[PDB]
């Protein structure tokens, strides 16, 4: 029964969801991780 | 059990200094009764559930 009801409005949760996460990997260093804390040394010289 | 890998058998439980097993029974009993609930039924029926 909940999930025959709760479909409609789970997309629009999804896609709200989305939104928030391609935010924060867009607001980010885009670099892979394994080397990404060379990044946080270069970028706190300048900070 | 087999203390050593020669036998065809589970690798026995670490022992204390005392030649009794050194696990903690409150830990593990909990952990399996709550894999057991989540696998065996709640899974199952939301399994169901989505098919129907
Ligand atoms: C919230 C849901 C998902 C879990 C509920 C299942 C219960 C059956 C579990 C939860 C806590 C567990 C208990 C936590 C601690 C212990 C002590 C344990 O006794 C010992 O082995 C002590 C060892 C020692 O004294 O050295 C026996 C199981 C018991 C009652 C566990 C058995 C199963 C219990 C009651
Ligand atoms: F259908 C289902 F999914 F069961 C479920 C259906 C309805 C409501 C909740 C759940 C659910 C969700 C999750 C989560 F999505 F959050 F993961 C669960 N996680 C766990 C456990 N966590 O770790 C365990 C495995 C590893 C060892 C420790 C125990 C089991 N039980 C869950 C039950
Ligand atoms: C080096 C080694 O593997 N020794 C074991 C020995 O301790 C054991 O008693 C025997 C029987 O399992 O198999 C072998």
């Amino acid at each position: 029964y909940t999930v025959g009801i709760v479909q409609e409005n789970n997309d629009q949760v999804w896609k709200f969801q989305r939104y928030f996460l391609v935010q924060e990997y867009c607001n980010r260093l885009n670099i892979p991780f394994p080397f990404v804390v060379f990044a946080y040394f270069y970028m706190v010289v300048k900070k | 059990c087999t203390f050593s890998g020669n036998e065809s058998k589970p690798l026995c439980v670490e022992l204390d200094e005392h030649n009794l097993p050194r696990f903690p029974e409150w830990i593990t009993i909990p952990l399996v009764c709550i894999y057991m609930l989540s696998t065996n039924i709640l899974l199952v029926n939301l399994l169901v559930a989505m098919f129907g």
